[PDB]
């Protein structure tokens, strides 16, 4: 069945949106004339 | 051209209309001698029954869309003509600008008041000659500070730039010259409660984070050394008051704070502790 | 289980009165495993 | 043999919540998936960073099902599943 987190909910929902957490995964990252002449 | 009616009794006429106005009977009658001063009286309720001023101006449209009975074959002709004249108004930006800025802040699970004021923000900066660029990231992510800033909310900006990378200086200075803009166009406390959820702290610590947040911006010495490294030292004796277990290394890693800072500020707040006692 | 977030950022555990008091809506959040892999074929 | 009958209760399905959610919450998650893979589209093809918080929304799934179980419609197809509930006595 379906694992039911029983965590403060804070923690979680922190993780959620901004958490001031970035990154931490690599994940689509991604002159003279003559001698010219 | 004048265009203004002003009631007024004729039988009266010793001061200007100070009438009153029944709705049960559809009149509007001088409370003095009693006479009517107007009958058949209109509703503003009753029209507003069928049915944004502030954002959209004056401007009006309509979709078009597929209909019950049609072909695909009309649907797209009417598209593409109106994609021909979409030239005509340079509104596109503010469309797709307050959908991009629809997306974050539905990313950042922010309320809808800020969401207005950010767009409000948007709307009142929207394409002046200070602000020449930015590459649409800043003037957002600033919109969404500013947004922020307005509705009584606190978001550090670690946390924006978690979301929009803006390269921070650039940021610093979109910003300031925005906030120049609202200037024309005329608190750390509420950061405790948010670092308390985000640690998972009673009511108590909260307060008490509180106390000693007000206390210790009482106090002066560092004054502050920016707001959040006081949140964060304030947090941590609080929390070292009583019996709850983080350490240093789990709170400096949950809310990106150096252990060092918090160290340097828990020893000159643990020589304050005298003062910051509630009870 | 159900949960309430609030303006402020605050997010408390919901019970059926307050949320028939506040004009809320008894709901409870979902999270989800997501996998993310690179293949370079 | 007789033409097939089809007011026998038996050959009749009913659909409760479970059908309706199953329904409603499979679409939602294909248009979920579909939007994730769009950014992940993008993110390649512009040649920017990744951000996990731009990618997986919450308010498709959110608005999805608030809008669904809030209105009459269960997307006009279906319309008046959900009903106020009558408190005006207990055998109401
Ligand atoms: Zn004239
Ligand atoms: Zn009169």
């Amino acid at each position: 069945r379906i694992t039911t987190l029983d965590e403060t909910v804070g923690v979680t929902m922190s993780h959620t949106g901004m958490s001031m957490r970035s990154d931490n995964s690599n994940f689509l990252k991604v002159m003279p004339k003559k001698e010219i002449l | 051209p004048n265009l203004n009616i002003v009631l007024t009794c004729p039988e009266c006429k010793v001061y200007p209309p100070k009438i009153v106005e029944r709705f049960s009977e559809g009149d509007v009658v001088c409370a003095l001698c009693g006479l009517v001063l107007s009958d058949k009286l209109v509703d503003t309720r009753s029209e507003w029954r069928t049915f944004n001023p502030l954002l959209d101006g004056n401007n009006l449209s309509t979709r078009i869309g597929k209909g019950e009975t049609t072909d695909m074959r009309f649907t797209k002709e009417l598209n593409k003509a109106q994609g021909k004249n979409v030239m005509d108004k340079k509104d596109n930006e503010v469309q797709a600008a307050f959908a991009k800025i629809t997306m974050l802040c539905d990313a950042a699970e922010l309320p809808k008041i800020v969401k207005d004021c950010a767009k409000e923000a948007y709307k009142l900066c929207h394409d002046e000659k200070t602000l020449k660029g930015k590459s649409m990231e800043s003037i957002m992510a600033a919109s969404i500070l500013i947004g922020c800033r307005r509705a009584e909310v606190a978001r550090t900006f670690k946390e924006i730039q978690s979301l929009i990378h803006v390269k921070t200086k650039e940021f610093g200075k979109t910003l300031n010259i925005m906030k120049n803009i609202l200037r024309g166009k005329s608190q750390n406390l509420t950061y405790i409660p948010r670092f308390c959820s985000h640690l998972g702290l009673p009511m108590q610590v909260t307060t008490s984070a509180e106390y000693t947040a007000k206390k210790c911006k009482e106090i002066k010495e560092i004054a502050g050394k920016s707001p959040i490294t006081i949140a964060v030292v304030s947090i941590y004796l609080n929390i070292l008051l009583f019996q709850i277990p983080i350490t240093a290394a789990k709170v400096g890693q949950t809310l990106q704070v150096t252990e060092g800072t918090i160290k340097s500020g828990y020893k000159i707040l643990y020589e304050h502790r005298d003062k910051l006692v509630d009870p | 289980k159900p949960m309430v977030n609030e303006s402020d950022g605050v997010t408390h555990a919901l019970y059926p009165q307050e949320a028939r008091l506040r004009n809320l809506t008894y709901s409870s959040g979902l999270f989800v495993d997501v996998k993310k892999r690179t293949y370079e074929l | 043999k007789d033409q097939d009958d089809r007011d026998h209760f038996g050959k009749k399905r009913l659909d409760l919540a479970g059908p309706l959610l199953a329904q409603l919450f499979k679409t939602l998650f294909k248009k979920l998936t579909k939007d994730i893979f769009r950014y992940m589209q993008r993110t390649v093809e512009e040649a920017h960073d990744f951000n996990m918080k731009l990618a997986i929304n919450a308010k498709t799934i959110t608005s999805g099902l608030k809008y669904a179980l809030a209105t009459g419609n269960w997307g006009s197809s279906r319309a008046g599943v959900s009903q106020v509930l009558n408190r005006y006595t207990y055998s109401s």
